[PDB]
């Protein structure tokens, strides 16, 4: 439901 | 939250979002209260009787939020846990006595007009404030009813309840680690954290230093916004020792 | 961090620094029974 984030995060 | 409002830009700047990597989704509340240790609720954490144990892995950490979904792009910046401490004595077994954790960030969080962290409380601010009829702050991206989800950070200011009331509301063991908030259906007037709400802070701005402060950590309840039942905050005073030990221990 | 926070702690930019009010505080100072 909730909008990706940023790659770099994972 | 229930029957809250939206946060106001800015409003409060401390506010974690507990985030799951995989799947992505929101865990708990929680609070900066320094630029590398963020306060959350033990059992955001830990909570084996619903196999729970979150290991730093398993999350990051997002500040600057506001709106819930969305990923903040210039506003919020995204930590990773580099630590993470639970109170030696939380007792997830009973009453979840004792439910605060810590979480130092992999590295240095910037401070901003989103970003800038709360006071934690000294033995004297507590005596003052944490005292029943004393509004205090709660915020959330919970549950918006017992039983929608928001789209913007929630806020709800909810008055301390006398220790007695605590008690004759519910059958589980209050300790002094504890405070519970809420109106009483006399007082008719409404509002509770939720579901999600976990780790946020119960916070009231000294009106000597006019400074915000964390009084407490949403822990548990039953149900949400139920008449003669009230929402329980661990002590942070209480536990303020616990945390500078471990902050100057390996921290900050 | 810890003693009363960090320093800088629980001032706002948005509101505090500028000396901006929410919508809302007067509520809790109104509890306090009226603020400083
Ligand atoms: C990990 C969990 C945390 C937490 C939670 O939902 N926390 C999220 C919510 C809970 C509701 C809130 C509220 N209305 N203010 C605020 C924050 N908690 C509970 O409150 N219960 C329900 C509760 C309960 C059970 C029987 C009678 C009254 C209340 C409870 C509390 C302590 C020990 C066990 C169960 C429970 O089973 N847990 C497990
Ligand atoms: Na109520």
């Amino acid at each position: 439901d909730f909008e990706e984030i940023p790659g770099e995060y994972l | 939250i229930v029957e809250g409002s939206d946060a106001e830009i800015g409003m409060s700047p401390w506010q974690v979002m507990l985030f799951r990597k995989s799947p992505q989704e929101l865990l708990c509340g929680a609070s900066l209260i320094s630029d590398r240790w963020v306060l959350t609720a033990a059992h955001c954490l830990l909570y084996p009787p619903w196999d729970k144990n979150f290991t730093e892995n398993d999350l990051l950490v997002r500040i600057g939020k506001h709106s819930r979904t969305r990923y903040e792009r210039n506003i919020e910046k995204i930590s990773m846990l580099e630590k993470i401490y639970i109170h030696p004595r939380y007792n997830w077994r009973e009453n979840l006595d004792r439910d605060i954790a810590l979480m130092k960030l992999k590295k240095p969080v910037a401070f901003s007009d989103y970003i800038h962290p709360v006071c934690l409380p000294d033995r004297e601010t507590a005596a003052s404030l944490l005292q029943a009829g004393y509004k205090g702050r709660v915020t959330g991206w919970g549950n918006l009813k017992e039983t929608g989800q928001p789209s913007v950070l929630q806020v709800v200011n909810l008055p301390i309840v006398e220790r007695p009331v605590c008690k004759d509301s519910t059958r589980i063991r209050i300790t002094d680690n504890m405070f519970c908030a809420g109106y009483k259906p006399d007082e008719g007037k409404r509002g509770d954290a939720c579901e999600g709400d976990s780790g946020g802070p119960f916070v009231m701005k000294s009106p000597f230093n006019n400074r915000w402060y964390q009084m407490g950590i949403v822990s548990w309840g039953e149900g949400c916004d139920r008449d003669g039942k009230y929402g329980f905050y661990t002590h942070v005073f209480r536990l303020k020792k616990w945390i500078q030990k471990v902050i100057d221990q390996f921290g900050e | 961090t810890f003693g009363s926070g960090e320093a800088d702690c629980g001032l706002r930019p948005l509101f505090e620094k500028k000396s901006l009010e929410d919508k809302t505080e007067r509520e809790l100072l109104e509890s306090y029974i009226d603020g400083r």
